[PDB]
This record gives structure tokens, C-alpha cells and sequence, in this order.
């Protein structure tokens, strides 16, 4: 059971990367080495996402795991939050919104 | 949302009106049209996530549905006997990643036929 | 008044986009081959542009030939053949002397019938001539003999054959090739011999001789030009007249006169690739007024020819002139069965002796390119093709402004091992499996989509489902939403005077709109209809519209005010 749950949280990871690095170099090694062999929580704690910033799967794990320290969850959150603004600002102030 | 369910609840009470009729055909094309349950490896996930809104009516018949959906299958592959492997795999792999524990008994008939094909 | 006045702007600007559209939507099968004029051929299927090509055809659902036919192909020692009925969803084997027809659609309905001595060598169904038979007889089966041909009345209660055959005639020791019809009953036969006859029957039935064995007869009862071909290509029309009971030969081509025009039009391509000629078939008016007559060869030359001059449509058949030559992709060989319908064309080659594959063509992708573009794919089939039909279901804009009502189209192949339907995708489907693929409403490959089908329709094509409410599309349904709003862009005033761009979303959703009920947006409210009450005639002002189709069009109106409405306030 713990262990479908590390499978789910790295292949968010996978699928993270693939739809946001494509221009990475590094991205297909990466995708290779994560397709291969399950790794371990410390591992895609610090490999993967460390370097990416990806903090959504950051929090995934974070969750999957359970240490809370309360400053970390709320840059955490903010930092999705001000990514999530700052993509849309090409979008209309609604639709910001919205999203 | 309800008035999904009941439309839904309409609908499927007609596929296994016709599944004990065995009409399998009609069963076959009632669920696939009903996007439900996956019948091709890559729908998998995504049906998967649903169950984790899907109203409780349909969570109470889910394990009849999956095991009326296998039951006709494997006639299927034994008509054809006297793709079927992929959907049976996509059905097996949603058994396995459904949060909510299916009865036992259910899970017994699964495996042992998902094998005898 | 400033607000119902800025509102009566509003009716009107959007009815001016409507009409600009529909203008757009009625916009020929010429004007897509690039051919000028009627005596100016050209060709196309050279370039990779015109092939510049998500799944197009839906995955085979099998069904095994009923067990009782395999079983009786155990006694078939004389000879066999299969062939498709389409309307009565039926398969019909012959062995010698009898007739099996079961239900194509599952197996069940297997009805036999054994009253011929003799080898039956054709086989034809008829819709009965008007009102020469009683009400129960809704087809007759036609038979052909090497000595004669039987007529059995068909009913349908079940199928129910009549045991007694309704007429006998004499084949005239000439062996009948093929069995074809028109649609107010005029029943034709290809004789061995090269020769076109008819049975002209009333309430009684002769044989009558109208005209290189004939092989195929197509009749198209949308302009009742009877196109025929002779195994050594030759290609002969007969006009029936306006009034379709007329049968005179007005024109014909032989196979090596079309090789060498095709060699002189296609100065590259070594000639034989232009013979011989497998198939002809017509292309009803429906689609184009211009292009009467599509050919396939072996090597999957697919001929376009006309029989009167461009812009004449009321002229009946005259001449049969070439007018564009279309080169297949690549590469297809060995093709031997093939069907056409509506844009497609499918053919079956011979890759094995027993295993055959279906190639399948269609100019969907692009309905507004020119020139001609289209997808697409080949699949492997089992069994040699004995038969390839399509179901008959119940000019037309193109998909990508009707989808909001017809279904995605469906087509059946019929193989030694039974039946495998398939479904063209509407740009719907398309969008689906795109997003359940990716299983979330984010992915490049929806970029691609959008960045396909020019914004505008794409964010129309995405309210598409967006409003959809049977069940199976719930999640799907608040993941595109999120799509039409990422990927439709921006509003931004373009400066030339300066025009505004309304976003994808905005012109989107008027096209959502006028495609969803349009035709309305200008015709009529009320249309007087006239009554023959008896010895009275009746004038009534009758709706101009139908209740169901009515219905209809209010549930999906209503569902457009929903989801403008939960958009209401995300705008502001």
C-alpha cells in the first residue's frame, strides 16, 4: 500500500516533467532513471523535484510522509499560490480569477 | 448533480436488465457508451480519479458492475474461443487502484477469471 | 431604449458574424480537386502537404460468423460467395444452390432457403416497384440461375422469405453477373456477355436487352445516371431521362483510352499504374453537383469523372470526361474490394492469402483547405475481404459546425472472421481522447489542438462537451472548461482604423450559438400551409418549426445559459 503510494507520487513527478521540461537538458535522463526502478522517498525528495522546484509534487510527498513544520507549508502554499499568479499574467483579470 | 444520478440510475438499471437477459452485446455497448469503468489500458487513471466523486448509489452497485463487466468479457473471449486481454487488464488495474476496499469474495472472482483466459 | 437599442445592435452584429459563417459553411468537391473547367484535368496525391498527416477510426469490436455457417461451409463444394445487405442489417451466403441470410449485426435470424436446383451465380434485394405488390411484401430477392431468374416476395413481421418465388423468368443461357436497382424499382442485370438487360415488371415481367463481361452497375438515383463497367475497363452511361423510366447508352471509355489520357496528364507516372479499373462509383450530387463518377484502380489511382458540363445541373449525362487524377499515399497494393461514402474510401489488399488490410482515406482534418487534404490509416483484417458495405443511416456545412447535434459516423467491415465497426471521430472525440489521455486538462498536445483548428473553433468545439450532461463525461466536463480558458488566448485591439479580436471564447461562443439553432437567426416564424379537407382546400398558418427538433433545441439553449451563466460572473 505505502509503496502504490510512492509509485502515484513519482509518476506525478514523471508527468511533471515532461509537460513542463522539455527544454531541460537533463529531462531525459531523469525520465529514464524514474522510468526504470522505483526510487526511494529521500531520492525523489532531492534529485528530482529539489532541483525542478516542482513544488506541487513537494507537497505531495510532504503529505505522503507527514513531517509538518508550520513555516514550511506556508511558503510552500504561497509559492504555489505566486507561481499560479504570475503564469496567468497574460490571461484577463477574470480569468485570472477564475483560474 | 442528482439529477445525474437518477439519469444514470435509469440507465444502468436498463444495462443489467439486459445482462440477465444476455443480450451481452447490448450490455457491451451500454457501458462503453457509459465511459465508466475503463476498457482500454490508457483510460485507466482517469477513471480511477472519478470514483473519488462518484455519488454513493453508484459505489454501492460498483463491484456487481465491474463483475457483471468481467463476467461478459471472458464470454466474450470464450465465444470466441467455444483486445479482450488489454480491456481485461484495464479492468484488473483499476481493481487494484480503487481506494475502497471491494468485498472479498469479489476480488476472488476477479483474479481467478482474469487468469482462466 | 440605450439598453434595448445597444441589444438590438448586439442581434444584429451577431446575426452579421452568423450569416458571414453559414456563408462560409454552404462553401465543392471541384473547387477542392482544383479542377477549372471540364476539360482541364488535374491531379493531386504527390505532395506531402496534401496528405500532411489521435485516433480516427474507433477499435474494432469483433463478432464471429454464427456457428451454424461454419458448419454448413463443410458442404460447400460447388462454390460461395458473401455479400452484405445493408438496410435490413443482413449477411447473405450463398452456397450453390441455396441462400443463408442472418442477422449481420449479432448472429441470430438465420433464415434458409433451398428451393433452387441450379447453381444461384447472382443475388439482388429490390425496394418493390410502388404499389405492385400488397403492403406485407417489403423487398424482393432476386436470384439468378445459369437458366433463369427467380423473384421471392420478402416480408417482415422476423425475417419471412415467401417459399413460393413471386416470378420466373429465362436468363437465356446467359449467366447473370450482377444484380442492381434504382430507387422507384427498375430492376437491371449484367449478362456475361457484356450485355445490360432489364426486368420490367407490373401488376407482367419480360426481359429486355438495353445495350468485357460487366461486373458492377451503379446507379445513382439522385440523378438516375446508370454507370457500368466491362471487366476489360470499358466504361459505358446511359441516361434514363429526367423522369428516371427512360434507358439509352450516351457515352463510354475504354480502359487503355483512360491509361494514356492519364499518361498524358501524369507524365511521370509509369502507365500501367492507371489500369486496370476496379471499381467505379457514383458521387451523388449531394456532395457535388460537378463530380458524377469516382474511380479505383489496383494501384488505388482514384479517377474523378463527369458527364456533363461544369455548372449544367440540369443537364442528364452527355459525355465522360476526366477531370482531376488523385495519386495515393506514398504504399497501397494488391487492392481487391473497396467501398466508398462521403469522403471515404476504404480498399482491401491482399498483403497475405488469408490476411488482408484495410486502408482507409478521409478529408475530415482540413473541410476548409484548399487544396485537398486528408487522413489517413491502414489496419490489419482477417480473412480474405469476401465483402465491404456501409449501413445506411437516416450541399451540408462540414462536422466542425453540425457536431453539436450528429452523431460521430459510424461504418461496418465485414472479414472471414466476422464484423469490426468502427467510428469517425468528430473533432469531439478527438478533443476527448486528448484529454483523457493526458487525464487532466493541461498537455501540449492540447496546444497542438488548439494551435490545429484555429482558436475560435477550438473553444467552440470545447463548450462542445463542456455543457455535456449524460454521466460518463462529469470529470472530463470541469477539466476542458479549464482548457477553453488557458488556451483560448486574450482579448487585445489589433491597430490597423481599429479592429477588435474578440478572444476565441467570445466569437467561439457565437459560433456555439448559430451553430446550435442558426437557420433560425433569419427564416421564418409561421408558414401557411394548405389542407385538401376533403372537397375543401384549407388554409392553415402552420409553425415553421417541428416540437421535437424544438425540444431539442431549447435543452441545449438552456444548457448554454447555463454555463454562460457559471461564466457569468468569472468575466467580470
Amino acid at each position: 500500500e505505502e509503496k502504490l503510494e510512492v509509485a502515484r507520487i513519482q509518476l506525478q513527478i514523471q508527468e511533471t516533467l515532461t509537460r513542463q521540461y522539455s527544454h531541460h537538458s537533463t529531462v531525459g535522463d531523469a525520465v529514464s532513471q524514474l522510468d526504470s526502478q522505483l526510487m526511494d522517498i529521500t531520492k525523489m525528495f532531492g534529485q528530482y523535484a529539489d532541483p525542478f522546484r516542482l513544488s506541487e509534487c513537494k507537497l505531495a510527498i510532504i503529505h505522503c510522509a507527514g513531517h509538518s513544520d508550520p513555516i514550511l507549508v506556508q511558503t510552500l502554499w504561497q509559492d504555489i499560490i505566486d507561481k499560479e499568479l504570475s503564469d496567468s499574467m497574460g490571461n484577463s483579470s477574470v480569468d485570472r480569477m477564475q483560474s | 448533480s442528482i439529477n445525474s444520478t437518477f439519469y444514470l440510475l435509469l440507465d444502468l438499471i436498463t444495462f443489467f436488465d439486459e445482462y440477465h437477459a444476455g443480450h451481452i452485446d447490448l450490455s457491451f455497448d451500454v457501458i462503453e457508451r457509459l465511459k465508466l469503468v475503463p476498457l482500454s489500458q490508457d483510460s485507466v487513471e482517469e477513471r480511477v480519479a472519478a470514483f473519488r466523486n462518484f455519488s454513493d448509489e453508484i459505489r454501492h452497485n460498483l463491484s456487481e458492475i465491474l463483475l457483471a463487466t468481467m463476467n461478459i468479457l471472458f464470454t466474450q473471449y470464450k465465444r470466441l474461443k467455444g483486445v479482450l486481454r488489454s480491456q481485461a487488464r484495464a479492468l484488473i488495474t483499476f481493481a487494484g487502484m480503487i481506494p475502497y476496499r471491494m468485498s472479498g469474495d469479489t476480488n476472488a472472482r476477479l483474479v481467478q477469471m482474469e487468469v482462466l483466459m | 431604449p440605450a439598453a434595448s437599442a445597444a441589444m438590438q445592435e448586439a442581434l444584429e452584429g451577431a446575426g452579421r458574424i452568423i450569416d458571414r459563417l453559414l456563408q462560409e459553411d454552404r462553401a465543392d468537391l471541384s473547387e477542392l480537386l482544383n479542377v477549372p473547367v471540364h476539360t482541364c484535368p488535374t491531379i493531386s496525391g504527390v505532395s506531402e502537404m496534401d496528405y500532411p498527416l489521435l485516433p480516427e477510426i474507433s477499435a474494432i469490436r469483433r463478432v464471429p460468423l454464427p456457428p451454424e455457417l461454419i458448419e454448413q461451409f463443410g458442404h460447400m463444394q460447388c462454390n460461395c460467395m458473401m455479400g452484405v445487405f445493408p438496410e435490413i442489417s443482413r449477411a447473405w451466403l450463398t452456397i450453390d444452390s441455396d441462400i443463408f441470410m442472418w442477422n449481420y449485426e449479432d448472429g441470430g435470424d438465420l433464415a434458409y432457403y433451398d428451393g433452387l436446383s441450379e447453381t444461384i451465380l447472382s443475388v439482388g434485394l429490390v425496394k418493390p416497384k410502388t404499389g405492385i405488390f400488397q403492403p406485407h411484401i417489403r423487398f424482393l430477392l432476386v436470384l439468378s440461375t445459369p437458366v433463369d431468374i427467380v423473384i421471392l416476395g420478402l416480408s417482415f413481421a422476423g425475417m419471412q422469405l415467401l417459399p413460393d418465388p413471386l416470378y420466373s423468368l429465362p436468363t437465356d443461357n446467359t449467366y447473370l453477373l450482377s444484380i442492381t436497382s434504382t430507387d422507384n424499382g427498375r430492376i437491371f442485370l449484367s449478362g456475361k456477355d457484356g450485355c445490360l438487360y432489364e426486368v420490367e415488371y407490373q401488376a407482367r415481367c419480360r426481359k429486355i436487352n438495353h445495350s468485357d463481361p460487366i461486373v458492377q452497375i451503379a446507379i445513382d438515383n439522385s440523378r438516375n445516371i446508370l454507370y457500368t463497367r466491362s471487366e476489360k475497363g470499358v466504361i459505358q452511361v446511359y441516361d434514363l431521362g429526367v423522369d428516371g423510366h427512360g434507358m439509352s447508352r450516351v457515352a463510354s471509355v475504354s480502359q487503355n483510352s483512360l491509361v494514356s489520357a492519364a499518361g498524358n496528364i501524369a507524365r511521370t507516372i509509369d502507365r500501367n499504374v492507371f489500369k486496370p479499373i476496379i471499381h467505379i462509383s457514383v458521387i451523388e450530387m449531394s456532395e457535388s453537383v460537378n463530380c458524377h463518377l469516382l474511380a479505383v484502380t489496383h494501384t488505388g489511382v482514384r479517377f474523378y469523372f463527369s458527364t456533363v458540363p461544369f455548372k449544367q445541373p440540369t443537364a442528364r449525362p452527355c459525355m465522360l470526361a476526366l477531370v482531376h487524377v488523385r495519386l495515393p499515399p506514398g504504399k497501397p497494393s494488391k487492392v481487391h474490394k473497396a467501398l466508398y461514402n462521403n469522403g471515404v474510401l476504404l480498399m482491401a489488399a491482399s498483403e497475405n492469402e488469408d490476411n488482408d488490410m484495410l486502408w482507409c482515406i478521409n478529408r475530415d482534418s482540413f473541410p476548409f483547405q484548399k487544396p485537398m487534404m486528408e487522413t489517413q490509416v491502414t489496419t490489419q483484417v482477417d480473412g480474405h475481404s469476401w465483402a465491404l458495405s456501409a449501413v445506411d443511416e437516416q450541399t451540408d456545412s462540414p462536422v466542425i459546425i453540425q457536431q453539436h447535434m450528429i452523431p460521430p459516423k459510424r461504418f461496418v467491415l465485414l472479414s472471414a472472421q466476422g464484423s469490426h465497426i468502427f467510428y469517425k471521430l468528430r473533432p469531439v472525440d478527438q478533443l476527448r481522447h486528448l484529454l483523457v489521455s493526458n487525464s487532466g486538462g493541461d498537455g501540449e498536445e492540447i496546444e497542438r489542438f488548439f494551435k490545429l483548428h484555429q482558436e475560435n473553433q477550438a473553444c467552440a468545439t470545447c463548450l462542445i462537451l463542456a455543457c455535456s450532461s449524460a454521466a460518463s463525461d462529469r470529470e472530463v466536463s470541469s477539466w476542458a472548461a479549464r482548457a477553453f480558458f488557458r488556451y483560448g488566448g486574450e482579448a487585445q485591439l489589433r491597430v490597423q482604423g481599429t479592429e477588435i479580436v474578440f478572444s476565441g471564447k467570445h466569437n467561439g461562443i457565437c459560433i456555439y450559438f448559430c451553430r446550435i439553432i442558426g437557420n433560425i437567426w433569419d427564416g421564418s416564424v409561421a408558414v401557411e400551409n394548405t389542407f385538401q379537407s376533403g372537397n375543401r382546400e384549407v388554409t392553415a398558418i402552420d409553425s415553421s418549426v417541428t416540437p421535437q427538433h424544438l425540444e431539442s433545441v431549447l435543452k441545449e439553449l438552456k444548457g448554454l445559459l447555463e454555463f454562460l451563466d457559471r461564466y457569468s460572473q468569472f468575466t467580470a
